[PDB]
């Protein structure tokens, strides 16, 4: 049948929701250690407050195969931040400290420009 | 090549060759940097009949 | 007589040695790397003008960029410009390293070395041929004999 | 043949010239403005033109293959003439 | 050249320029076209 | 046919055993590599003395660019935009239109020298040789700005070359 | 109308290139350095 | 205005934003970081200096090509400052000096040429106007730089009467002599103090802050012919804010107490020097003077910016002080109740 | 794109005829110093099947001695007429594929001077036009050599 | 012969597709489709639960002997439901043949890594990942090789714009190498060169 479809590590949501779980205990002890030996000037507050954030945004997925790879991709995300591949910018990335605000409010986009 | 015969010689003696007549600087024999107008040759399409393209 | 001449002329002496004694640390990237290579070969020989095939970035005074800046090489160039000791120069070699080159619009190049670092010369070309490189070098040596640093002290 | 503005401003052969209150200016202040002296339209319209006794005249530039594509030009209308759309040479037919 | 003078033209420069960079003489790049689109201006004379 | 490099066994008689044993010893070998070395402390190094000396070119030679004219005086260029379409970097921008005289002449010309690549093929498509890459490779800059060409500055290039341009042509027109 | 003038080699082709290895073989046998090393010595605590 | 130059993009690098900027003083402290901020926006920025040209290199970066436009000028030559102001719209003077020169003192860069400057502007035609002043600012102190700006800042006000102007405190930084000031005393042993540090109060901003509602008043129309007074978002004790200093340097700390005109005598003797001047009998009157609490004046808040406190960009600032490099958490200053 | 200037070909005899002797002086610094050979000699040892199963193709074959040159096994243009040797190794280290790029050196100027003898005359790119494009005269003189120019480059 | 035409190879036309029949009859489980090219090129198209069973057989069969991996990349055409195309180039020294084995998988589709048959074949599966997103399950050490460290994309994806989304710079505010949304001074211009006639009327699809 067409529906059928091989899986990738989890063959239903209960076994691919392990992992999120699993992969999210390794992030939120990995910060403390991260702002330290990159040096950052964000607390270990706001730093796991993104960790929150990341996830939050992948919350309505329904695929067991379309969360497997945001679990893969988030396992490689991690061993780059403990292998210290990447450097004091790459982990600075996520913060935007460098982008100025875009309104959403319907004036704010008409002032500006044309965009929707 | 403007080196006096004693140093030709000590040159020649240390290498364990005779370095004076394949000198890696050069002098003459090189060609002219202006040369004659060429002409140069035509393919073998360069025909007035019996060169439909279809054929080719 | 006046002061103004006595640090004039002291003026042209730091200049003389700093222009006389560049040392240069080359960020061969690319094929420009190739060139440099061959502006130390016998028949330019760099090393006559006082600069030297290769320091370290703490030894190095001026600093050639030859090649393209990808997104994920940049954040080391301005590492080891942010250590080198000053005064220093940055000198811009190839079109990959001033603008973007053939690469301009690749998601993965910088486009142009001048939005990581400060430039002093640009030396346009692909690659610019090891002389047209000792030109940019010999334009560099005459910035730096039209420095005033001990003038503007004297009338601050 | 430049025609520099009432400001101070030369006018190029394009015909371009910042306005009086242009900030773009700034970019000149203590440089130069590139402008190129010779005009293209004031050098050919100062050339000879060339009477030639047949209908059909070509024009190939001069200088053989270091000029323009050949064309050919018709010289049959006595009230305008004949204009190499290329080069810019003119072309006028003897009498007839 | 004194053997093979080049072809002498009207527009050819009779005075080489050395490279300009760094002196008042330099080049600054610039648009050569001229406006495309054109604004409306309001009449000088008030209404009513 | 192969050959091989590094086939060949060494001896094992007293009297090649004798000179391994010398050599190792005796330093032999490497005395004759400061012999090769001592041999170029006497030769004529290949140093030319720029500036004032210069490598050797030739006509074919693709450097800083010019746009050149008629014997005239009238420009070459009749705005076919054929280089714009052949350039693998896209740094030429042309813009045209009807001149006062309604010829098919550019309004805007310019070629970035930070994109360019200087590969050739703008010349190699131009069918009247009105964009060419001259013999200058000395025009290095002090800012990114003074890199980005317009038409008055390649028009003055032109002027200024010409007489060395029409000379390479001359030599080279025949072959291409 | 002269005839076609290109870039070709001169009649009779070029004269031979060397390629091969040429290392020449020189000094003394094993046997004789030893001999001038130890009779320099022998002079030399004599 | 017929031109009004009209914005254009998405607020970025390459885009248009229509302000054409003379921001002069541009290559200091205060300087980087408005220039930085004008050209991220894409924005035309002209920089007289009158220091050498490998000075402002690090300028350049700032912005797109033809964006940041250098020039020469004197601050005796009007004929200068009016061809830098001819093309502009909007015009900032960040021009100041913690000490006297043999040139140039206090009069003349705080009064003299804030004055020409501005009549140049006017005539020129420039519609706005940016003068930056100190929060504790009068003419009945004994400091001479704090006497200075306020007979400027009047001058100001009756030769261009729409010009903004702006009143910030001890202004912190990556190159501030405010937080790196106290940090170098280590040097000499011990860390004077007039009095031991108690009745001084100071109200230190970020210069984020200063620099994000420099901008807001180019943009914002309610900004003309007002003053203002950036202020950080809380007040405290000089000896608790040192205090803080060498907690984060993690350094010893032996403060000592200094009479007021014992204080004075070795400021006279380290600005004999013919450089820099470590300290000067001007600078220690300031970093003992207690910031006024004008209520009156518009703040930071009332241009949209919101006020960074000091605790959280203070390992930024003091990082390069501790002698090792991670040291495996600093107790916050005593602040003062606001009341 | 062109043809060779004329006085190019003697040049590169000039070139070739002493080149070799440049080979030699290279080889008394390197290939019999006792210096040299320790920084190479038995390293990076690798097997013939690593090599071809690793996916190593050129002297990294040859160097550990698989014998395979795609000039002389899949020959593209006239490889198939010049006469060379393809050096081959014999211990797999950094010294025996030191002495292959040494001796590909000398089988490139044995290449060379029959390139220059056996040099044959004619046209330099194929004669069509709607792959390769008409000589600047044609164009100039023929609408068809000019339509053709004009889609090659557009 | 005509001068400016490629002349054909018929013997190796007849001996390339000997051998395509030849391996379509020991693997009619994962072999799909079969074809020599007028250029004498085989191609061996096979279901993706194939890539060891057939891999292994050509690198192992004593009539085969496929012993080099030249090279393994995937095309992207986004019309097909399947849009990527796993590509495999191998070369045979001692019948002095190559022979390319096709395949292909989706976004969400693992494709088994043949690290296991072709140890070059490790760093190959790496950029396949990195570029085109495509996932290759048992890999030893499956990682980005050639973008940016945290590069959110899969440039050579037929999607992916060629200028990207994200540019780079050094703002003097934090003191750091930043990342910002893209804006460009010259937008890359688009050309349509493609002309309106038929070209070749030997490849005519149906109507
Ligand atoms: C130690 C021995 C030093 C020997 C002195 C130099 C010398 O005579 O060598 C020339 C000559 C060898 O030179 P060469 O390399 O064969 O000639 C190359 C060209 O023909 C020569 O090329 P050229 O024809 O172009 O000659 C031009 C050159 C010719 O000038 C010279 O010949 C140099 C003479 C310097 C003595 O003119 C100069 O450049 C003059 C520059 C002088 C620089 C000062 C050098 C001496 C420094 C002494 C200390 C400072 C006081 O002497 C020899 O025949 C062998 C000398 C070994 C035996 C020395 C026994 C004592
Ligand atoms: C001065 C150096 C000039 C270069 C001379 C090179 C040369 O002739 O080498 C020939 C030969 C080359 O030797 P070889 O390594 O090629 O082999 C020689 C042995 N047979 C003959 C079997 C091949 O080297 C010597 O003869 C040098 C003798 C040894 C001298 C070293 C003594 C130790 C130092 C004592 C302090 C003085
Ligand atoms: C030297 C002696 C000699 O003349 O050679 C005699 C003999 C013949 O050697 P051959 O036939 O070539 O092959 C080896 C056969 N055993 O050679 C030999 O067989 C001798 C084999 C044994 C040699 C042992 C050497 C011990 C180390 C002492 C080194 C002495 C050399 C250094 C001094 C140089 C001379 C002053
Ligand atoms: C500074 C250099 C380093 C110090 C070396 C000092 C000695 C100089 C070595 C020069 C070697 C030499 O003379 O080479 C040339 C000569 C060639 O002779 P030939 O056999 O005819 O070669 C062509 C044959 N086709 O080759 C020879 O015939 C060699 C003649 C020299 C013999 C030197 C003595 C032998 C070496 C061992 C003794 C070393 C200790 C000597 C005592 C040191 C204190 C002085
Ligand atoms: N930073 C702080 O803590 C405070 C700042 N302010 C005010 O901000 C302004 C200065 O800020 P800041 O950046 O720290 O000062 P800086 O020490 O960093 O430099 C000020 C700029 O003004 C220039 N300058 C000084 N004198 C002259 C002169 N005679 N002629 C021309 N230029 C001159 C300097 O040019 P150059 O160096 O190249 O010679 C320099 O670029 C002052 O008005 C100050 O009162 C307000 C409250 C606190
Ligand atoms: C009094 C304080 C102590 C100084 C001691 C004396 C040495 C200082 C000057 C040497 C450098 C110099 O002179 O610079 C280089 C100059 C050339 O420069 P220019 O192009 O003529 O410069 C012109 C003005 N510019 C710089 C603004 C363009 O070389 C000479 O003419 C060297 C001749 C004097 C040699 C003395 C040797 C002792
Ligand atoms: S500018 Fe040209 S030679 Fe230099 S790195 Fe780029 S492509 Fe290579
Ligand atoms: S040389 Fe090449 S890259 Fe440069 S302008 Fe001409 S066609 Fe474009
Ligand atoms: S330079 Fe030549 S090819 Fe380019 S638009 Fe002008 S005429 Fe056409
Ligand atoms: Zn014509």
């Amino acid at each position: 049948a067409s529906t059928s479809v091989k899986p990738i590590f989890s063959r239903d949501m209960n076994e691919a929701k392990r992992r999120v779980r699993e992969l999210y205990r390794a992030w939120y002890r990995e910060v403390p250690n991260t702002v330290h030996l990159f040096q950052l000037d964000i607390s270990v507050k706001q730093g796991r407050d993104k960790v929150r954030e990341m996830f939050k945004k992948n919350a309505h997925i329904t695929d067991p195969r379309v969360v497997d790879l945001l679990v893969i991709k988030g396992k490689m995300e991690l061993e780059e931040t403990i292998k210290v591949w990447k450097q004091r910018t790459h982990v600075m990335r996520f913060f935007h400290e460098t982008e100025a605000p875009r309104p959403k409010d319907f004036l704010s986009k008409f002032y500006v420009g044309h965009d929707p | 090549a403007s080196a006096t015969r004693f140093i030709q010689w000590l040159r020649n003696w240390a290498s364990g060759r005779d370095l004076q007549a394949k000198l890696q600087l050069r002098y003459q024999e090189i060609s002219k940097r202006t040369q004659p107008p060429p002409k140069l040759p035509v393919g073998p399409s360069h025909k007035l009949s019996n060169n439909y393209y279809c054929t080719r | 007589s006046r002061g103004e001449y006595v640090v004039a002329k002291l003026d042209d002496l730091i200049n003389w040695a700093r222009r006389s004694s560049l040392w240069p640390m080359t960020f061969g990237l690319a094929c420009c790397a190739v060139e440099m290579m061959h502006m130390a070969a016998p028949r330019y020989d760099m090393d006559r003008f006082g600069v030297v095939f290769r320091a370290s970035p703490r030894q190095s005074d001026v600093m050639i960029v030859a090649g393209t800046l990808t997104n994920k090489m940049a954040p080391a160039l301005r590492k080891v410009y942010d250590q080198m000791p000053e005064p220093r120069y940055v000198v811009s070699m190839g079109s990959c390293a001033n603008g973007g080159g053939y690469y301009h619009y690749s998601y993965s190049v910088v486009r142009g070395c001048d939005r990581i670092v400060p430039v002093d010369i640009y030396v346009p070309g692909c690659p610019p041929t090891a002389e047209a490189l000792l030109y940019g070098i010999l334009q560099l040596q005459k910035k730096i004999k039209r420095e005033k640093r001990l003038r503007i002290w004297y009338r601050r | 043949g430049v025609r520099t503005s009432p400001t101070g401003e030369k006018v190029t052969h394009t015909g371009q010239v910042y306005d009086d209150g242009d900030y773009r200016k700034v970019r000149f202040v203590g440089r130069q403005k590139e402008v190129n002296e010779n005009f293209a339209i004031d050098l050919i319209a100062e050339q000879p033109v060339s009477q030639v006794g047949s209908r059909v005249i070509s024009c190939d530039g001069g200088g053989g293959a270091l000029g323009h594509p050949r064309v050919y030009i018709n010289l049959d209308k006595e009230t305008k003439t004949g204009t190499c759309g290329y080069c810019g040479l003119q072309f006028r037919q003897q009498h007839h | 050249p004194t053997v093979k003078p080049p072809t002498a033209r009207k527009f050819i420069w009779t005075n080489h320029k050395f490279n300009l960079s760094g002196t008042p003489q330099q080049y600054v790049p610039y648009s050569t076209t001229r406006k495309k689109i054109q604004e409306w201006v309001p009449p000088s004379t008030p209404y009513k | 046919t192969y050959k091989y490099v590094n086939l060949r066994e060494p001896s094992m008689d007293m009297k090649s055993v004798t000179d391994r044993a010398a050599q190792t010893l005796l330093w032999t070998e490497l005395i004759r590599g400061l012999g090769m070395t001592l041999s170029y402390l006497f030769r004529e190094p290949a140093t030319i003395n720029y500036p004032f000396e210069k490598g050797p070119l030739s006509p074919r030679f693709r450097g800083e660019h010019a746009l050149r004219r008629y014997p005239s005086g009238e420009e070459r260029c009749i705005a076919c935009k054929l280089c714009e379409a052949v350039c693998p970097a896209q740094a030429i921008t042309i813009e045209a239109e009807p001149r006062a005289d309604g010829s098919r002449r550019t309004t805007r010309y310019d070629i970035d020298m930070t994109k360019c690549i200087y590969c050739g093929f703008c010349q190699e498509a131009c069918p009247v040789d009105a964009i060419v890459e001259g013999p200058n490779f000395e025009f290095s800059t002090e800012t990114h700005e003074e890199l980005l060409y317009n038409k008055e500055k390649l028009l003055n290039n032109g002027d200024k070359w010409e007489a060395e341009i029409a000379a390479n042509i001359q030599a080279d027109y025949l072959y291409r | 109308a002269s005839k076609v003038k290109q870039d070709m080699p001169p009649v009779g082709g070029y004269g031979p290139i060397d390629y091969k290895r040429n290392l020449p073989r020189r000094g003394l046998s094993g046997y004789s350095m030893f001999a001038v090393g130890i009779g320099a010595l022998l002079f030399g605590y004599w | 205005l017929h031109h009004a130059v009209i914005p254009h993009g998405k607020g970025g690098r390459s885009s248009v934003s229509g302000i054409v900027a003379t921001v002069f003083g541009a290559t200091g402290f205060l300087g980087r970081y408005v220039v930085n901020h004008l050209g991220r926006m894409g924005s035309q920025v002209i920089v007289p200096h009158r220091c050498e040209p490998y000075d402002t290199m690090h300028l350049r970066p700032m912005g797109d090509l033809g964006q940041i436009i250098f020039m020469d000028w004197n601050g005796r030559d009007k004929d200068s400052i009016r061809r830098a102001v001819e093309h502009s719209s909007v015009v900032i003077n960040l021009v100041g000096r913690e000490w006297e020169t043999q040139n140039f003192d206090f009069e003349d860069v705080f009064v003299k040429i804030p004055q020409a400057i501005a009549q140049v502007s006017k005539e020129a035609g420039v519609e706005k106007f940016i003068h930056i002043s100190h929060l504790n600012a009068d003419i009945k102190s004994s400091s001479k730089y704090l006497r200075s700006k306020a007979v400027g800042e009047k001058e100001v006000r009756e030769t261009f009467p729409e010009a903004t102007i702006i009143k910030p405190a001890e202004i912190f930084g990556r190159e501030d002599r405010f937080l790196n000031y106290f940090a170098n005393i280590r040097w000499f042993g011990g860390v004077p103090l007039i009095s031991l540090g108690k009745k001084t109060v100071k109200q230190p901003v970020y210069i984020v802050d200063v620099t994000k509602g420099i901008i807001n008043a180019i943009k914002d129309p309610d900004a003309r012919g007002k003053t203002f007074a950036f202020v950080g978002p809380s007040r405290y004790l000089l000896f608790d804010l040192v205090q803080y200093v060498f907690a984060v340097a993690h350094r010893p700390f032996l403060p000592y107490p200094l009479p007021h005109f014992a204080y004075r005598w070795i400021g006279r003797l380290f600005e004999i020097s013919p450089f820099e001047p470590w300290t000067t009998r001007d600078k220690v009157e300031r970093i003992h003077t207690t910031d006024k609490i004008l209520p009156h004046l518009p703040g930071l808040e009332d241009l949209g910016v919101e006020a960074t406190p000091l605790e959280l960009k203070a390992i930024e600032v003091l990082r390069r002080h501790r002698t090792y490099r991670w040291l495996s958490d600093v107790q916050p200053a005593k602040t003062i109740p606001t009341s | 794109h062109q043809d060779l200037p004329l006085g190019l070909m003697d040049d590169i005899y000039e070139f070739s005829k002493n080149f070799s002797l440049r080979i030699d002086e290279l080889e008394e610094m390197l290939t019999n110093n006792r210096i040299w050979r320790n920084r190479t000699v038995d390293i990076g040892i690798v097997t013939a099947e690593d090599a071809l199963n690793y996916g190593f193709s050129g002297v990294m074959l040859r160097g550990s001695g698989i014998q395979w040159d795609l000039r002389k096994t899949q020959p593209y243009d006239v490889y198939d007429q010049v006469e060379f040797d393809v050096p081959i190794g014999s211990r797999g280290d950094c010294y025996d594929r030191y002495l292959c790029r040494v001796e590909e050196m000398r089988q490139s100027i044995r290449i060379i001077s029959q390139c220059l003898n056996k040099m044959p005359p004619g046209e330099i790119k194929v004669d069509d036009a709607k792959v390769s494009p008409p000589k600047r005269a044609e164009m100039k003189t023929s609408m068809e050599s000019l339509i053709h120019h004009f889609k090659l480059y557009t | 012969t005509r001068p400016t035409v490629r002349p054909r190879n018929d013997v190796a036309h007849k001996q390339l597709s000997a051998f395509g029949e030849y391996v379509a009859e020991i693997l009619p489980k994962y072999v799909q489709q079969v074809q020599v090219s007028c250029f004498n090129e085989l191609e061996i198209c096979i279901h993706p639960d194939g890539v060891i069973p057939v891999l292994t057989f050509l690198r192992d069969h004593s009539n085969a002997q496929f012993k080099s991996l030249a090279d393994l990349t995937a095309v992207d055409i986004p019309t097909r439901q399947n849009r990527f195309e796993i590509v495999y180039n191998l070369l045979s020294l001692r019948f002095n043949s190559r022979i390319r084995v096709k395949t292909y998988t989706d976004e969400l589709t693992p494709i088994e890594s043949s690290v296991p048959v072709y140890k070059a074949a490790n760093w190959y599966e790496r950029e396949i990942w990195d570029m085109f997103g495509v996932f290759f399950a048992n890999h030893p050490d499956l990682r980005r090789i050639l973008t940016d460290y945290g590069f959110e994309g899969h440039p050579f994806r037929k999607d992916f714009p060629l200028s990207g989304y994200v540019e780079l710079r050094y703002d003097d505010e934090v003191k750091r190498v930043v990342a910002e949304p893209v804006e460009l001074a010259q937008e890359f211009r688009k050309f349509d060169l493609n002309s309106p006639w038929e070209a070749f009327p030997a490849y005519r699809q149906p109507p």
